[PDB]
This record gives structure tokens, C-alpha cells and sequence, in this order.
């Protein structure tokens, strides 16, 4: 059959994808593009309205001396110019981040123990349901105790709410179902039994604060906002004095002793509080993506949907804005989720390992790393040499390094069932690619690449960690594009080949199995395409409180 | 001596030990037992070998609810604890005959580790204690079982947690009384970021010892912060002596006189009468049926009022056997004594202000928690320069079981290990003995 | 020194570019003035600007390392540090990005070399940069169709070639004349128009680019078939892996 | 000794000082001159009395461009420097005639301050140096002129800046070579957050002494971070001795052989020949016209390779008398030596990886800057465990004036005060003398 990227290449260029020559300079520059023409026109309108020059195609060098390409969003039939995948221009990408930033997981286990021991009161499915009706009024910013309170407009905060989950089916049955993330409905039977065993009789809240508040403020607001309104709803639903010594134990539990933040705080050179992208470990990003519970008979689809989630968040929004900004890093990320290119390479690797070893059957050792990562690295590089249009599409070396090494690393982990040997395969792919083509990425691309082999199996203080615990603050990874989202995919890969329900934290996996989110985490690449087409409806807008 | 003052020193049963000790013999700058406690705090680590083994066997590493399926490793660490600890000790020590200590507890489930003082004299700060301890135990476990290169990173995750993706050792199975340097609210604060429940656990809930350990740590931080330099030094030293060391048996005698039936107000009346009897205050002016008191020695007035504040805590929270009201005692002991006298309260209003915010943040939705989870580096309780937190430690020592976040809930690993160390558990004894020893060198 | 393992023509070419006792094949002659024009840092006739005074006018105190290390002539004079940058096509250009930085730090003194996929750069004192740049431009480091001198807007290393066999250049600094079969540089390396173009010779023919190339490809010599070069890269992987562990 | 190795020690002119000294006589944990340098940098502060006076007279306090109109105070601080310094010394010291130093410089415009060592043996960390210095000078200035209660807060602002509203001492007119504990990238990193330009200023641009001071601070930090414990300790010590201390005259002799006409590649060929001559590496296998080298001592191969890497920086950046290319030398010395031999480069690839990001962040728009502004705590250059930063210090010492952010620009107050201290300025002299003095005690 055709390689999986052939249809996209045939859409981009008039030539067949094998052809070695083309003609340039005759497309009229920016005038070849619908989207650049929209931007030229809008720049002139902006600059006149405000009295300061702004977008002008004649400043600097003239874009479009070659074809400005469409991109196919992988797994879709949607083709868009790359500007429609820039996070500023894509409301689905912005919403994906807002839905992670505004979520926290908050136990009720300590809180129910303070109620039974210090207060001497009962907790039952009934009192939990009453509490959940109360906190679903309070959480978006409405009052339950004081007179003369002024409140948030419910329709500005319609995306904020609180659900619960538990491994105990007979409570999950007894609590009103509007408030419950039902594990048995959301997960196939084997994954549901794993997840229920991990949670056991614990009961956990999934709290989503309003997108408009997250956008006004920051990620470190989320667990505070959540705990204020859990605290008011525990006082209202359980009949406390409205502010007694026991009220402090609910605050400490909701803010510190039973909270799970999506990201941990950062060191001062990159100072940020909790629930910012740099604090989200790679294992959590794979568990936030919900492809694992829908596409479980296809470990390549599950792993590549995690790569798309992480390349967009960590390279476009995090490295390309929070840690830099400007035009940013759209296409360093799009290489990992367009034109079915990473998909072709990773399906080759999966077939190679299923035929040679069987998934999860290969020895977990350096012999397996050398075999699989070298075979898949040579396959992916051969495609750029056989298809000139593929090399002109992924024109930057860094884009090619990340795609070829992601396929090599994921394939290695599909063989071993262990993410650490998949990570060693990622670094070996970089070293082979650098020698094959006498180039790799941009000036700084392989800082982590050259520390990489030596730090995969180190045990020292700031070196040693399983890949699932690493993230954008692991020291070697803290600066550079074209790695972080691919590492999230390698973290997912052995767990998708094993059939595991989660990669690192089962509470995080269950917390995003929820159709009341704005973004659909079961189909991340489909959502990116809907946002690119201007068809996604985000939360957070101010239209209701601004003129027509 | 720079100061003429002398004090009499007692044991925790109210008996005189040493009379007429120059005030500077209790200074953290001079007293060698304060030096030994502070260096001990810097270099001591608790290792939970059972916890390490269970994290490995279940693959539950990297923080709450985290697990990596397929990474499980079943290692007989507690069954081979002696060999593992000896191998760690040979990497931790500098020489054969230094002051490194590695001691098994609980049948090998825990280890007390004291990293050699010498690694600190060539270090900027105190993080060598957990980081040298953690690597020596990770390497000793790998070497005991010949753990492979492919699996050894799970041992590291089980010992030190999610660090360095997290800034803290998130999920670690080692513990220290200090916390990481990045969490300081300001430079010089590290001896203040020691949870009140860890001081009460170390001292086995002995009220006077918990108050003395807390005061030695708070007032030694005042020197490191520069607060006890120049004009303020004598104030700080008299606070240490009278509020934390029971100087002159003042605290003890107030508690003895008010323990059966007294209140915060009855303690205040006795302390004002004692200050007057000693010549610390005198009537400056008569208003209408109201005496306005003055003092020619504000540092000494402050110290006597500080001893009364500690005694008032012990009477009020001791009577309830419930620590929560320490926030109230810290506020109203100071508010009442200023309208009783016309003189400024302890720390010139800063205890009262710390107590206002502490009361709010131990009875509200916004933050804080029970008394035991505060410390001198907590934003709510950093404001008084050593005169508030020791009272919170005395109150939690006196709590009979009212707290969910008790020292048994938050500090069990710290209790098992750090109460083994005699100068942590019983500091009042050692700092008194040392002050007597150097009394003629001041 | 041995420089690089492997038994292909690519491997031997990589060793040759590194080895200072290998004579770079000179393919074309460029005048001193035309090298200054292509660089674009000063006008013919303009004195070298300085960033600091001449070392002789400095009187620095005693330092055994300074006394043993002879300064390059542009350092003695206090010249500014300036650059030259090249892009090499993946369709068989003779030099390639890491081959350049490895070779430059074997052959040239006082050199700051940087490697990227689409550009490779050297920065050194101005007068010494002019002498090195003449060798980079006249010898087999450079082909005028498959390599480009470009200080900005470098895109092209990974693009299909044009009808004339020329690499893409957004700024069209090197123009192939279809009537004459020669390439002329018509702008300096940052893209400003030159008063008169500089002849860079004829493109190398296909047989000569295959003789001289340092890129491995399936339609040339593939890296996977240079099994001794692959064995050394896998060995360094495994040794670094074990060394970081224990 | 734990290790069997011995080294020959030389001076900064390449002349033998002492033969066959045990390697551990250079260890930060044993060498008394490294202890004196780490304790000296913990306790030393530069005070800009002229800067304080100017901030007060103009009310320009609290950070760049800040001013409070109406708050000007015209005080003759420089004209009364002697009396102010003596008053501050009496507050800073613990006892008369202890190790406190307060010395005027620049006709009273500056002061070198060394806070007594005893204040640190009772502190968790090192912030007592700026904090005790700042408050003693603020109180001595208020006492010299009888500044009123209403105005004294301006003295405080002119000395220590916007702290504690800012976390740092933003706008202060005192300086240290260390930076605040909150800015550490991990626990144990404080001796790494020392700007390269500050080391080059304190050593007066002597290339071998700047490399020695940097290597001492970096490898001392590797002890405090636990990286030099157990399996890795000998690798760190060998790196200290051969890359930073010119052990066996190897860096000197490779520079001598390659200074006239050499390149990074000619230094590699000389170092590989010397490793083969000395038995550190041997031919393991022959491929086609290519010898594969192996070693039975990876830590010694790494130390020889590290010495070559420092000589290659001195030859390449010394020839250009321009520091920028140290990022390229640190990359391609390591890249070229792996394909020359089949052995791993310095720090098992971590110098090469540090150099790829350092090259990008010293020639791009995204961050970093010139070589002098980096340090072992910077996110771009923290990754190699001591083997990269000392080469940046050597390259900046050799720079003849190419940098805008030079040590004259960033480090002049550091230069004037810290270069007075003989052990900071000439540490290769003092640490070799101390190692020879303890050679039969190791
Ligand atoms: C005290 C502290 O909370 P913790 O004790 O750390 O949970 C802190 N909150 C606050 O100061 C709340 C201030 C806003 C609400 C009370 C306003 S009066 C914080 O979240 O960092
Ligand atoms: C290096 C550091 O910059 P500074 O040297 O501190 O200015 C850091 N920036 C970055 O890491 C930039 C990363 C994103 C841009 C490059 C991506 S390859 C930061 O801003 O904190
Ligand atoms: O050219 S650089 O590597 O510095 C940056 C690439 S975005
Ligand atoms: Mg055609
Ligand atoms: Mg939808
Ligand atoms: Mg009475
Ligand atoms: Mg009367
Ligand atoms: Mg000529
Ligand atoms: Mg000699
Ligand atoms: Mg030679």
C-alpha cells in the first residue's frame, strides 16, 4: 500500500512525491496564500484604526518564494495552512490548555474523617449528594451563607463544576449520576477493573474552575479557588459554625494534604506557580489524553495521540510563548501531528517488533535498544531520501530528528514494555541521524541529546528518574523544542502495548474521562482540526458583558 | 561581657541547676550545646527502609497515588538492613573515626543517619544531609542485590521521589526537620522552616523541652537573619533566656501559681506584680483610678512579659488539653497586658499581630490548618521575631488528641529517629550544662 | 590522527576535510576584493575597524598561558570578530554542517564554529576571517549550485533543486545563467546588491559531486552499509550509557 | 586514603612544587585551603559606602531608575568612613580580636568585610554575611549622624534595596560572590551560582588561577550535591586535580606544545598520544585503517580528556584573545575526540551537551548572553558536573576586550574587594601548599 504520508504530499505539491526538482519564485510571494492575504488586509485595517504601523509584508524578507504548504491533521481529512495551527489562531488549542490549567483533583477522604471524628457527624451517599448540589452552586462563584453577597454571572462561568469518582461501585451508584465520572461506563472492562482497584473505597473530586478566571489569573489560582468553595460547601452542607477550628482542617486537606495539582511549581529563573505547563510530568500528560480508553486495540494510535497533545502544549504554548514568544514554534510541533508522517514510521516499527519479538516480549536490555531503534531510525531517514517532497515538507532538521526518534523510541518501548529502554532508543536515534546526514537540529537542539545516553540510567540526585516522572523541568529538558511531547509519547508507548489503563497516575486518567469538558480529550487531533477550521467553541469569552 | 546581666538556670522539674550565669553564656554565638543542636539539625536524616522496599515492590513512586505498572521490583531490603546500612555508612563518612552515625531502628525498618559535621564546614548550606544520605542508600541497595542498569532508576525514585522534575523530594522515603532552601521566605530563614509537630515529636511531648527546642531554633535564626545584631541583641538573648529557658524559674512559678484554677488574666496579674516587685516597671503617672507604668529597661520588660505569655499558654491550653486556643492566648495576653499597664506588649505588638492572622488561619476557609502545621517560616507566623512559635510548640505538646493533623499523623518518621538524639529530645539540660561550663569565659 | 571510522567514499571525504595535511582541491580563483565584497563587513579600501586597542598598547600583567599562546594577527591588531556562514544541500553537496565545524577546529586557529541543519558558521577576527573565507570559497568546501553563502534567510538545505540544479534561496544571492552555465554571486551574504557580480564558476557535474560528497544517502552510499562507522556510533552510545550509571 | 592515586603538583608558572601527593590531599573534604576559601566566600561582603552616600543624597533607592522625591538626606559617609567602619565592626564581631575583618579601600569609598566564622558554625547557610553586614552598617550610619526615627528607613533602603518586597536585595549597595538561597536550581547548588566574571575579576585575569578558583567551587559543589559520593568520587577528584589544579603539569605542557601554531584538533592528537604513552588507554580492536581504543580506568581517561579540554580552550580562545568560541571548543573537542578514539568524551557526553546549549544561548535571541554571565547554576550550563564552567573562566580571563558584559562592566565592586583576599586571588598557590602540608596525613 502507499506510505501513509502519500496523500498529504500529493495535496501539497503538483509533482509526484518522488520527483527531485521543482520551480520556485513564480507564486507571487504572499499573494499565493488565502491566509497571508487575510493577514495583509487585516494589518492595514489595524494600523489605520490605531495610528501605529503593524503587519506589513514588505518589512523584512518576502515570504512565499516556495510553496506555502497546507498540512493534513493526522488521522483526519482536514487540510489547513500552518497559521491555522498556531495556538493564537486556534481556539481548540487554547481551550485544551485552559481545561488542564483549571482542573485539580481533591480528595474527600480526609474531609469525611474530620466530619466523623472532630465534628461527630455522619457521612453517607445522601450527605455526599447534598454536598455536591451545594458545591455545584458555589464553585462557579455563588454564595451559600452570608447576606449581601455579589456573585459571578452563571453564564460566564457555565464550564465550572465538580464531579466525583470512586472505586466503590455501590457508592458511585448511590450518588446522583450528574455528579459522577462512572468508571464502568467510561473504560473497557479490563481497564475499569484496574482503575477501580487503584482507587478502592477512596472518593475524589474533580474540580474545574471557570475558564474566564484561569485566563484572567494563572494556574496557581486553581487549587485555591477550588478549596475556598469546597470549604464553603462543607460549612453549608454539614452544619459547621461558619468558621470554627475544624474549618482549618478542610482548608489544609483541600489545599495541601489531599490535592493533586496537574503541575508542580518551578525554580526562580523560570518562576511559575502550580498548574503551569512546565510542572506537568510526562506520565501525567499521557494520562490526561484519553485515547487509551477509546483506541486501546491500536497502541500506535494511543501513543501518537499523546505525542500530539504534548507537542502542541509543551512546544507551542509552553516553550513557544511562556518561555519565549513571538511567531513561536508552530511547525516544530506540527511535524509530530500532521501529514501521517510520524504515523507511517511508528506503524513500521510496531510491525517490526510484533513480527520479531511480539509486543512486550523482547528482553529489556541494550541489545533490544540497539536492534529496534537503529532499524526504525534507518527506515524513517530512508523515507526522506526516497521522497524529496517529504524532506521539503519537514524542512527543518529538528522536526525530522524529533519524528524519527519518536518512532524509534516508541517502537523500542513496544518491544521491551519499559519506557527507560524506549528513552535510550530515542538518544541512539539522534546519534545515528547526526552521523548519517552530518546535521541534526537547530544550534541548541541536542544539549539533552548529548547528555542523554549517560543520563537515561543514572541514579544521581538531579540525573536519575524513570521517564514517566520526568517533565519539562527535568534539568536537561528545561529549554528546547522537539523533545517534550515526544517523551510523553514514549512514556505512553509501553503502557499502550501492555494494555495498562494508565501510565503514572490513575486519578489523573479518570479525571479527564468526562464529556462535560469543553475540549474532547478522546480525540485531540480531531479537535485541533476543528479549531483550525474556526469551528470550535471555547469557554471564557466576555461577549455577554460587552456591547453588540 | 558586653552585658552585665545574669540569670539563674533550672531543670524541667523546677529545680535550680546553676545560679548567676552571664546572659551571653546562653547566646547561640557562644553556647556550645546550641552549636551542637544546630549542627545536629543540619546533618541528621531519617531513612524509611520499609517505605523504600514497599514503594519498589508496588512501583508506587513519585508522589501521591502515582504508580508505574510493569516496574515492580521485589528486594529484601529490611531483611538485609545491616549490610545496606554499613555499605551506606562507608560512602557517607569522610574518615573511619569521624562523627558519622548510622543506626538501625525498628528491626531494620528505619535508620538514623548523621552525616559528618565536616561535610558541612566545606558546604554553603545543609542539603548535603539528605543528598549524601540518599545517594549512599540508593548505591548500597543497588550493590546489595546487583540491581541492573535497566531497573536502578526505580531505586532512585523510591528513595528521593520526583526530584528534579519537582523542586522538592516529592514522594521521598527519607525525612529531615529542615526543608529545602528554595522554600525560605527570606534569606536566613532555614532554622524557622521546622514544622511545630516535628519539634513536639522530637521532644516526646514534654512541654518545657518542646518550648526550649522551639526557642533555641527561633532565636538562633534571629542571629542568622541579623535581627539580634547591635541594638536588638540583648532583647533577643533575654527572650531566649526567660521565654524558652525558664530563666529565674519565672515561667515555672507562674504556671505553678495559676495551674489549678487560673486563666490568662490571672497569669497577667501575677506577672505585672512580679515585674513591679523586681523593679523592672514602676508607676510613672496616676490618671483617674489608674496607674500608668513605665520602664527604664524595655528589653527586660519584654522578657518578663514573654515569660508570662508562655505561662499563659501553658495554663490556658493545658487546662483545655486542646491546642487550638493558643492563637487566642497569643492575641489577648498581649492586648490585655497593654490596657492593664500602659506599656507595650511582647515584641512591641508583633506577637499580637502574628496571633490575629494565626487565629484567622486556624479557624477559616482560606489556608493555614491546625497549630501543629505552622512554623516560623510560614507566611502566617513569621512576623514575631521568635516570641510566638515556642508557645505553639508548648500548646501542641499539651494537646491530648483533638487534632487531625497531629504529630502522630504528620511526624511519625521524624519522631522515631530524631527523638533518639539526646540533645534534640532534652535540649534544656544540655544548653544549661554548657552555659555553666563557659560561664567564666564570658 | 584518524579522524573518523568507515570504508566508504563518504567516510574518507570526512577524514580529508579534517586532516590539515590533506590539500583541499582548489576549484576556482577569487580575488581578495571579491572575498571582502561577499563578506559584506567593510568596503574595499576601508581600514579594519577595531573593538579594542592593539594588544601591544595594553600592557597586561604576567600570565604564563598568555605568554605561551600566540595571538592570531587580527587579535594583535584588535580587529572586530565577524562571520561567514554556509548552507549545504542534502542533494550531495561536498561539505555538510558537522563536517565543517569538525574540520574548522582541526585546521583553523582561534575559531568559534556553530553547526545547525540549515546553516553553519565561523566567527573570528576580521583579517584572519578574510584569509579563511578565501579557502572556504575557492576549494571543494564549496559548490556554487549545491552550497550557498548566507548570513540570513537560509532555507534550502532540505528543498528540491530548481530546473537548473540550483538550491533554493529566498534572496537569490547566486544566479545560474542558462546561456553560459556559470554562477555569479550578485549580492553579499546578508543579501545587499553588489556593484558588480562575482563569478563562482561552473556547478560540479553529478559524477564529481558523488566523488566528493560527505552525506550518506540510499541513492549514494547509505550509512547503514558503512557498518564500521555504525559500529563506532553504537559503541559510543553503549559506553556513555554504562559510564553514567556506574 | 580511599584511593591509591598520587599526583605531582606545580605552580602557575609550570614549576614543580611537590611530588607524589595523594589525590585526596586536594579533596574539598580534607584540604584546609579549600575549607578556608569556601568559608571565606560564605563570609565576605563588599560594601559600597560611596554608593550608599549617593543613593541617600539623591533618594535613588529600590532598584533601577527608582527615586522618592522629598526623601533626600545629605550625609558625609565617605568623610566619616573610619568611625562608621569601626562602629560596624564592633557589631559584626562576636569577640574582640576574633576573625572579623573590616578594611577601608579607595579612600573610604569601599569596605572589605569578613563576618566572623563563628556566626556560620551556628547558621544553616550563608545569608548571615550580607544580613549581619547590612544591619551593622545601617546602624553605624544612623548612630554616626543621629539620623532620626523618621528618616532612618531611607538608610536601610540605600544599603539593602527593595528587600523584602523583592525576594532579592534589589538595588542594594553591598555585593557578595554568592547569590540568595531561593535562586538555587536544586539543593546543594549555592557554590555554583557564582558568575564567571566574578571569578575572573577576583583572580585579576590570571588564566590558571581563574580556572583553579572555578574548578574548586564547581567540584566542591559536587560534594555538597552528593554527586561525588561513592562510585563517582574518584572521577570528581581526578577532574579537580587534572583539569583545575594542572596536576602532573599536563594542561600546562599541552598548552606549551600547541600555543604557537596549534588548534583544538592538534591538542586532541597530543592528549591521545599522552594517554597511550601513560597506559591510560590501549588499542582494543582494529577496524579497517582505524584503531578502537579502550581503557580499564574510565575515571582517569576522563581526567586526561578533561585536561586536554582545558588546554584546547586556552589554545583556541587564547589565540583569538576572544572568549566567545569557548562554547565551540567545549562541543567539538568532545565530538572530535569520540570519533578519533571510540571512547566516551568528558563527563560521558555531558560537556558536549552543555556546550550545544551554551553555544545556542550565546549566539541567539532566546536567552543567555556572553560567556562571562554564565555560572554552574545557570539553566544553560548546570548539566556537566564541574567539567565545563572552569573552561569558560579560562576563556574570559584570556579575553582582551571583545565583550560588552565584561568583568569591568559586571564585577567592579567584586574586583576591588575580593581580589584583596590572597586565597581567592591565587588559590592554585594556597591549595597546592596546603595539600603538600597534609600529604602524610591522608
Ligand atoms: C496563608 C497561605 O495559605 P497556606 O497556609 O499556604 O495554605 C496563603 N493564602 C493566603 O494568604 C490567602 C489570602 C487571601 C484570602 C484571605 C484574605 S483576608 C497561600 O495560599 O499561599
Ligand atoms: C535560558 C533562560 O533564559 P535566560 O538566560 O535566563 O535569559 C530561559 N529561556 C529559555 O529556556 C528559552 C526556551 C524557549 C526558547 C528556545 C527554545 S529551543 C528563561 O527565559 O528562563
Ligand atoms: O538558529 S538557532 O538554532 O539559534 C534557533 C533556531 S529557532
Ligand atoms: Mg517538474
Ligand atoms: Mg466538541
Ligand atoms: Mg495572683
Ligand atoms: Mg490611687
Ligand atoms: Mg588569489
Ligand atoms: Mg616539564
Ligand atoms: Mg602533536
Amino acid at each position: 500500500a502507499d506510505k501513509l504520508f502519500i496523500n498529504a504530499l500529493k495535496k501539497k505539491f503538483e509533482e509526484s512525491p518522488e520527483e527531485k526538482k521543482t520551480t520556485f519564485y513564480t507564486l507571487g510571494g504572499w499573494k499565493q496564500s488565502e491566509r497571508k492575504t487575510e493577514f495583509v488586509n487585516a494589518g492595514k485595517e489595524v494600523a489605520a484604526k490605531r495610528g501605529i504601523p503593524q503587519y506589513n509584508p514588505d518589512i523584512g524578507t518576502p515570504l512565499g518564494q516556495r510553496v506555502l504548504m497546507p498540512y493534513q491533521v493526522s488521522t483526519t481529512d482536514t487540510y489547513v495552512e500552518g497559521d491555522d495551527l498556531h495556538f493564537v489562531n486556534n481556539a481548540a488549542m487554547q481551550q485544551m490548555w485552559d481545561d488542564i490549567r483549571r482542573t485539580v483533583i481533591v480528595g474527600l477522604n480526609h474531609a469525611h474523617a474530620v466530619i466523623e471524628k472532630r465534628l461527630g457527624k455522619e457521612v453517607t451517599p445522601e450527605t455526599i449528594t447534598h454536598y455536591l448540589e451545594t458545591v455545584n452552586h458555589a464553585m462557579p462563584g455563588a454564595a451559600v451563607v452570608q447576606e449581601h453577597m455579589v456573585e459571578t454571572h452563571p453564564a460566564l462561568v457555565a464550564d465550572s463544576y465538580v464531579k466525583v469518582f470512586t472505586g466503590n461501585d455501590e457508592i458511585a451508584d448511590e450518588i446522583d449520576p450528574a455528579f459522577v465520572i462512572d468508571i464502568n461506563k467510561q473504560f473497557p472492562e479490563d481497564q475499569a477493573e484496574t482503575l477501580k482497584a487503584e482507587v478502592g473505597d477512596g472518593i475524589w473530586q474533580v474540580v474545574r474552575i471557570p475558564t474566564i478566571v484561569s485566563r484572567t489569573c494563572d494556574g496557581a489560582t486553581t487549587s485555591r479557588w477550588s478549596a475556598m468553595q469546597i470549604g464553603m460547601s462543607m460549612i453549608s452542607a454539614y452544619k459547621q459554625a461558619a468558621g470554627e477550628a475544624a474549618t482549618g482542617d478542610f482548608a489544609y486537606a483541600a489545599k495541601h494534604a489531599e490535592v493533586i495539582h496537574m503541575g508542580t511549581y518551578l525554580p526562580v529563573r523560570r518562576a511559575r506557580g502550580e498548574n503551569e505547563p512546565g510542572g506537568v510530568p510526562f506520565g501525567y500528560l499521557a494520562d490526561i489524553c484519553q485515547s487509551s480508553r477509546v483506541n486501546y486495540e491500536d497502541p500506535v494510535r494511543v501513543s501518537l495521540d499523546v505525542v500530539a497533545t504534548g507537542a502542541m502544549l509543551y512546544d507551542q504554548i509552553w516553550l513557544g510563548s511562556y518561555m519565549s514568544g513571538g511567531v513561536g514554534f508552530t511547525q516544530y510541533a506540527t511535524a509530530a501531528y500532521t501529514d501521517n508522517i510520524l504515523d507511517d514510521f511508528t506503524y513500521f516499527g510496531k510491525e517490526y517488533v510484533e513480527d520479531k519479538y511480539g509486543l512486550c516480549e523482547a528482553p529489556n536490555n541494550m541489545d533490544t535498544v540497539l536492534d529496534v531503534a537503529t532499524e526504525v531510525t534507518f527506515y524513517g531517514l530512508e523515507q526522506y531520501e526516497e521522497y524529496p517532497a517529504l524532506l521539503e515538507d519537514q524542512f527543518g532538521g529538528s522536526q525530522r530528528a524529533a519524528v524519527v526518534a519518536a518512532a524509534a523510541g516508541c517502537s523500542t518501548a513496544f518491544a521491551t514494555g519499559n519506557a527507560q529502554t524506549g528513552l535510550s532508543g530515542w538518544y541512539l536515534s539522534m546519534y545515528l541521524h547526526k552521523e548519517q546526514h552530518s546535521r541534526l537540529g537547530f544550534y541548541g537542539y541536542d544539549l539533552q541529546d548529548q547528555c542523554g545516553a549517560s543520563n537515561v540510567f543514572s541514579i544521581r540526585g538531579d540525573e536519575g528518574l524513570p521517564l514517566e516522572l520526568r517533565g519539562p523541568n527535568y534539568p536537561n529538558y528545561a529549554m528546547n523544542v522537539g523533545h517534550q511531547g515526544e517523551y510523553a509519547g514514549i512514556s505512553q508507548a509501553p503502557h499502550a502495548a501492555r494494555g495498562d489503563a494508565f501510565v503514572f497516575n490513575p486519578l489523573v486518567k479518570i479525571a479527564f474521562a468526562d464529556d462535560n469538558l469543553v475540549f474532547d480529550f478522546t480525540n485531540v487531533r480531531g479537535e485541533f482540526a476543528k479549531g483550525a477550521l474556526r469551528e470550535f467553541e471555547p469557554a471564557g469569552e466576555r461577549a455577554l458583558i460587552t456591547p453588540a | 561581657a558586653k552585658f552585665e546581666d545574669k540569670v539563674d538556670l533550672y531543670d524541667d522539674r523546677g529545680n535550680l541547676v546553676e545560679e548567676q550565669v552571664p546572659l551571653e553564656a546562653l547566646s547561640p554565638l557562644r553556647n556550645p550545646a546550641i552549636k551542637s543542636i544546630v549542627q545536629g539539625i543540619k546533618r541528621t536524616v531519617a531513612v524509611n527502609l520499609e517505605g523504600i522496599e514497599n514503594a519498589l515492590k508496588t512501583a508506587k513512586v513519585g508522589g501521591p497515588a502515582c504508580k508505574i505498572m510493569g516496574r515492580e521490583l521485589d528486594l529484601d531490603i529490611v531483611g538485609n538492613a545491616e549490610s545496606i546500612a554499613a555499605a551506606a555508612k562507608e560512602m557517607i563518612q569522610v574518615t573511619e573515626d569521624d562523627d558519622t552515625n548510622v543506626e538501625l531502628l525498628g528491626g531494620g525498618k528505619r535508620a538514623l543517619v548523621q552525616v559528618p559535621s565536616a561535610r558541612f564546614d566545606v558546604a554553603a548550606e545543609y542539603s548535603a544531609a539528605p543528598l549524601v544520605t540518599a545517594t549512599a542508600f540508593v548505591q548500597a541497595i543497588i550493590n546489595e542485590f546487583d540491581v541492573s542498569m535497566y531497573d536502578a532508576n526505580m531505586v532512585k525514585a523510591a528513595v528521593l521521589g520526583r526530584y528534579p522534575q519537582s523542586v522538592e523530594y516529592m514522594g521521598a522515603n527519607i525525612a529531615t526537620m529542615l526543608d529545602i532552601p528554595q522554600k525560605l521566605e527570606g534569606p536566613g530563614y532555614a532554622l524557622r522552616n521546622i514544622m511545630v509537630n516535628h519539634v513536639v515529636a522530637a521532644t516526646l511531648k514534654n512541654t518545657l523541652q518542646a518550648a526550649a527546642l522551639s526557642t533555641i531554633l527561633e532565636q538562633t535564626a534571629m542571629f542568622e537573619m541579623g535581627d539580634a545584631v547591635g541594638a536588638f541583641e540583648r532583647m533577643h538573648l533575654l527572650g531566649l533566656a526567660y521565654q524558652g529557658m525558664n530563666a529565674d524559674n519565672l515561667v515555672f512559678d507562674l504556671v505553678k501559681a495559676n495551674g489549678k484554677e487560673g486563666t490568662v488574666g490571672s497569669v497577667i496579674a501575677d506577672l505585672v506584680e512580679r515585674a513591679l516587685e523586681d523593679g523592672v516597671i514602676k508607676v510613672e503617672k496616676e490618671l483617674t483610678d489608674y496607674k500608668v507604668y513605665g520602664t527604664d529597661d524595655l528589653a527586660m520588660w519584654n522578657a518578663y512579659a514573654a515569660a508570662g505569655l508562655m505561662a499563659a499558654t501553658m495554663v490556658n491550653q493545658g487546662a483545655a488539653r486542646a491546642a487550638q486556643g493558643v492563637s487566642s492566648t497569643l492575641l489577648y495576653y498581649n492586648d490585655l497586658i497593654e490596657f492593664e499597664t500602659g506599656l507595650p506588649s511582647v515584641d512591641f505588638g508583633k506577637v499580637e499581630g502574628t496571633a490575629v492572622g494565626f487565629s484567622f488561619f486556624s479557624h477559616s476557609i482560606y489556608g493555614g490548618g491546625g497549630p501543629g502545621i505552622f512554623n516560623g517560616n510560614h507566611i502566617v507566623t513569621r512576623h514575631s521575631k521568635g516570641f510566638a512559635i515556642p508557645c505553639v510548640a508548648a500548646a501542641m505538646a499539651l494537646d491530648a488528641g483533638t487534632q487531625m493533623f497531629s504529630p502522630e499523623a504528620t511526624s511519625g518518621l521524624i519522631k522515631e529517629v530524631f527523638s533518639q538524639v539526646d540533645e534534640f529530645r532534652e535540649p534544656l539540660k544540655y544548653v544549661v550544662e554548657a552555659a555553666a561550663e563557659i560561664k567564666n569565659e564570658i | 590522527a584518524q579522524y573518523y571510522p568507515g570504508t566508504t567514499k563518504v567516510a574518507q571525504n570526512r577524514r580529508n576535510f579534517c586532516n590539515p595535511e590533506y590539500e583541499l582541491e582548489k576549484l576556482r580563483e577569487i580575488s581578495d576584493e571579491d572575498v571582502v565584497k561577499i563578506l559584506g563587513h567593510r568596503a574595499p579600501g576601508e581600514e579594519y575597524p577595531s573593538v579594542h586597542p592593539p594588544l601591544e598598547e595594553m600592557d597586561e600583567p604576567e600570565d604564563a598561558i598568555r605568554e605561551m599562546v600566540e595571538p592570531i594577527d587580527g587579535a594583535k591588531a584588535g580587529d572586530r570578530v565577524r562571520y561567514i556562514q554556509f548552507t549545504d544541500s542534502m542533494y550531495f553537496a561536498p561539505a555538510q554542517p558537522y563536517v565543517r565545524s569538525r574540520a574548522y577546529l582541526c585546521r583553523y586557529r582561534g575559531a568559534d564554529a556553530g553547526t545547525l541543519s540549515g546553516r553553519q558558521i565561523i566567527e573570528t577576527r576580521e583579517r584572519d576571517l578574510e584569509k579563511i573565507s578565501k579557502e572556504l570559497l575557492e576549494t571543494e568546501f564549496f559548490d556554487p549550485a549545491r552550497s550557498g553563502v548566507r548570513g540570513k534567510s537560509v532555507h534550502g538545505h532540505s528543498l528540491r533543486l530548481d530546473e537548473d540544479g540550483m538550491m533554493f534561496d529566498m534572496l537569490r544571492r547566486q544566479i545560474y545563467n542558462k546561456d553560459t552555465g556559470r554562477v555569479e554571486m550578485v549580492k553579499n551574504q546578508i543579501g545587499d546588491e553588489l556593484d558588480e557580480p562575482v563569478d563562482l564558476g561552473e556547478p560540479l557535474d553529478e559524477e564529481t559531486l558523488m566523488e566528493k560528497t560527505t552525506i550518506y544517502r540510499v541513492d549514494g552510499e547509505a550509512y547503514r552499509d558503512d557498518v564500521e562507522a555504525v559500529e563506532i556510533m553504537q559503541r559510543i552510545h553503549v559506553l556513555r550509557s554504562q559510564g553514567g550509571f556506574n
